[PDB]
């Protein structure tokens, strides 16, 4: 492999010969170029400091080792990985190739008044998505309009693995954006099993719907109320479940309402729409509807196929959960750059 | 106005091989006018219909001595590429926060806080009067022209520049139903309003030296479960002014419209009578001492959450479902059409 020097997002890139026409694409280190040995249009990513204190060095390995395990039509799927350390002694520099995608939803929300047929199949492919995610045991926990690109014509893909990690009992907590984020994170702080996801596609697919946001909470207080106003005040059977003394006090000062039928609010929605909302924003989490459960859902009847749904294999720990030095880390996140097999376009 | 200069660099200035820093889309070089010994910098900024509407722009909030000074832009071929050939002033002061950052001795006031606050307010002022919405201002956007005391803070980075309507919104009612009616389209709302919270949050900034959100969130003004007074933690916020404390709540309001506007900020008394401000020391020079990596950490969140108050007009509108088709869709239609030829026999 050779490589050719490129100044380019405040740093210098080089990057195979192979990706050509490099060009910045914003806010985003990201570059826009053509793929010469596959034909595509693909996007080439620079992770600026990667390994610069022991939370980046072991976030970059967890990270990486990630990308390798997607294999997805709907999920973001590493295409290329390459440095231009010759060897371990020069590697300071990593990339990441993947499909160019166009546009993400929260701008699209933003800019297009979205049709009832464009939910049906924007969320059947996050769902579809979040099956696969889901069946490795892991949570995305940072599903939100901003991390689900879309295409020109329709498809879209999932993005931003920064924060995500094989299901453990205990975990850390405040993880998930608050607008698109459950009630469990707060209430409880070891919960949040592989549902908040869940929860936030509701809070996506009412995002697509309307074209505002379902819980804008102003604090982490205010999230509370906007929540608990739609869902209802939790009873005294699921009032057992809250951990914390504190916020149990919070929940029985505010003013006791009951659920109200989801078909109030959304006025012109799809029944079948609202019905799947009402599945996937119920305040017991064990009671909320899966990924794999909502794909069997009449909203998705134009575009579900059972034999065309796949499922993972699972994604074992291995080194994800020790604590080492900012070299070993460099190096283990080595061993992976080297051990990447690019899949064929058949 | 402009008038872009078609003739090449080198017959008026003199190119050198000198970096003045990596931009974004290519390298800033020295350059000197040989008809006045005038030392400047130089932007690749390659011709596209993006660039012309850019400098267009950045021409006109050249007269703003708070905003960088375009001095000429020419039209020629770098390297075989259809470029035009930024000249710029050459700004030596370093970063707004570098300039804290490296502080001997002198505590930082609150007062000196409001002429900063004052000097970028002018800067945004003038670019709401004209109509042009600056998006991307930032701490590493805010560059002083020298290293002297007497330098001028000036404001730069125009790559996500946009002129807007001059259309003041007719700010929501009180009495809303219950139910959420369907949004009207109106993305320009978010022109001019992602401005002022950028003021927000580098006046967050300036006050305690760190940025509101903690991590991958954004603008919520916490490693446990807090129930109150997380909103200017009294570590460091204890003796900020109320009036302060609660204009940074008005210019990171959640909602665009509702948000405070440039003409309100520069009028409220803390920026309009900038002199009479109590002159309280604050904590920013040793905050952003205590950490410098996790400084570049906060450049990059506020990129990333800037994204999200402002909109990328350059994104392509997704098409009616009919009208697409991807790998996916023909999966599914071409499955379609199996069952009526297996209904058939
Ligand atoms: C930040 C989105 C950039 C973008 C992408 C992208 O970010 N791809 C991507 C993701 C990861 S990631 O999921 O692992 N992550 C974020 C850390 C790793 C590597 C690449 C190469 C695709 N399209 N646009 C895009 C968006 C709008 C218009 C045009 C293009």
């Amino acid at each position: 492999p050779t490589f050719y020097r490129q100044e380019l997002n405040k740093t210098i890139w080089e990057v195979p010969e192979r990706y050509q026409n490099l060009s910045p694409v914003g806010s985003g280190s990201v570059c826009a170029a053509f793929d010469t040995k596959t034909g595509l249009r693909v996007a080439v990513k620079k992770l600026s400091r990667p390994f610069q204190s022991i939370i980046h060095a072991k976030r970059t390995y967890r990270e990486l080792r990630l990308l390798k395990h997607m294999k997805h039509e709907n999920v973001i799927g590493l295409l290329d990985v390459f440095t231009p350390a010759r060897s371990l002694e020069e590697f300071n520099d990593v990339y990441l190739v993947t499909h160019l995608m166009g546009a993400d939803l929260n701008n699209i929300v933003k800019c297009q008044k979205l049709t009832d047929d464009h939910v049906q199949f924007l969320i059947y492919q996050i769902l579809r998505g979040l099956k696969y995610i889901h069946s490795a045991d892991i949570i995305h926990r940072d599903l939100k309009p901003s991390n689900l690109a879309v295409n020109e014509d329709c498809e879209l893909k999932i993005l931003d693995f920064g924060l995500a990690r094989h299901t453990d009992d205990e975990m850390t907590g405040y993880v998930a954006t608050r607008w698109y984020r459950a009630p469990e994170i707060m209430l409880n702080w070891m919960h949040y099993n592989q549902t908040v996801d869940i929860w936030s596609v509701g809070c996506i697919m009412a995002e697509l719907l309307t074209g505002r946001t379902l819980f804008p909470g102003t604090d982490h207080i205010d999230q509370l109320k906007l929540i608990l106003r739609l869902v209802g005040t939790p009873g005294a059977e699921l009032l057992k479940k809250i951990s914390s003394e504190s916020a149990r006090n919070y929940i029985q000062s505010l003013t006791q309402m009951p659920k109200m039928n989801f078909a109030n609010v959304f006025i012109g929605a799809n029944p079948l729409a609202v019905d799947l909302l009402e599945k996937m924003l119920v305040l017991d989490s064990d009671k909320r509807i899966t990924a794999a459960q909502a794909l069997a859902h009449a909203y998705f009847a134009q575009y579900h196929d059972p034999d065309d749904e796949p499922v993972a294999d699972p994604y074992d720990q291995s080194f994800e959960s020790r604590d080492l030095l900012i070299d070993e880390w460099k190096s283990l996140t080595y061993d992976e750059v080297i051990s990447f097999v690019p899949p064929p376009l058949d | 106005g402009l008038q872009i200069k078609k003739n090449a660099i080198i017959d008026d200035y003199k190119v050198t091989s000198q970096v003045l820093g990596l931009g974004i889309n290519g390298k800033v070089l020295q350059i000197f006018n040989k008809r006045t010994q005038e030392k400047f910098a130089l932007k690749m900024l390659q011709d596209c219909p993006k660039a012309r509407r850019e400098v267009e722009l950045h021409w006109r909030a050249s007269q703003c001595p708070h905003i960088v000074r375009i001095v000429d832009v020419y039209e020629n071929l770098y390297a075989g590429r259809k470029c035009l050939l930024i000249v710029m002033e050459c700004l030596d002061g370093g970063e707004l926060f570098s300039r804290i950052q490296d502080r001997g001795d002198q505590a930082f006031t609150e007062r000196e806080a409001s002429e900063i606050m004052k000097s970028i307010g002018e800067a945004i002022q003038y670019l709401h009067s004209i109509n042009i919405a600056h998006r991307d201002v930032k701490p590493e956007n805010l560059l002083y022209t020298s290293k002297r005391p007497n330098a001028i803070l000036k404001l730069t980075d125009f790559g996500f520049a946009k002129e807007t309507t001059s259309h003041n919104s007719l700010t929501t009612p009180c009495y809303t139903p219950y139910y959420v009616a369907p949004e009207v389209l109106g993305p320009e709302k978010y022109d001019k309003s992602c401005d002022m919270w950028s003021l927000g949050v580098i006046m967050y900034i300036l006050l305690c030296g760190y940025p509101p959100f903690y991590s991958n969130h954004g603008l919520a003004i916490k490693t446990r479960i807090r129930m109150g007074q997380y909103e200017f933690p009294n570590p460091e916020w204890s003796e900020v002014s109320e009036e302060v404390k609660m204009l940074i709540r008005n210019l990171l309001k959640t909602e665009p419209t509702q948000r405070m506007t440039i003409t309100e900020f520069m009028n409220h008394p803390w920026i309009m009578q900038s002199t009479k401000v109590p002159q309280t020391p604050l904590h920013t020079s040793r905050v952003l001492k205590e950490d410098k990596e996790r400084w570049e950490d906060v450049k990059e969140e506020m990129t990333s959450a800037l994204a999200t108050m402002r909109v990328d007009y350059e994104q392509i509108k997704i098409k009616k479902i009919e009208d697409a088709s991807n790998p996916l869709l023909l999966k599914r239609r071409k499955k379609a059409r199996a069952l009526e030829a297996a209904a058939l026999a």
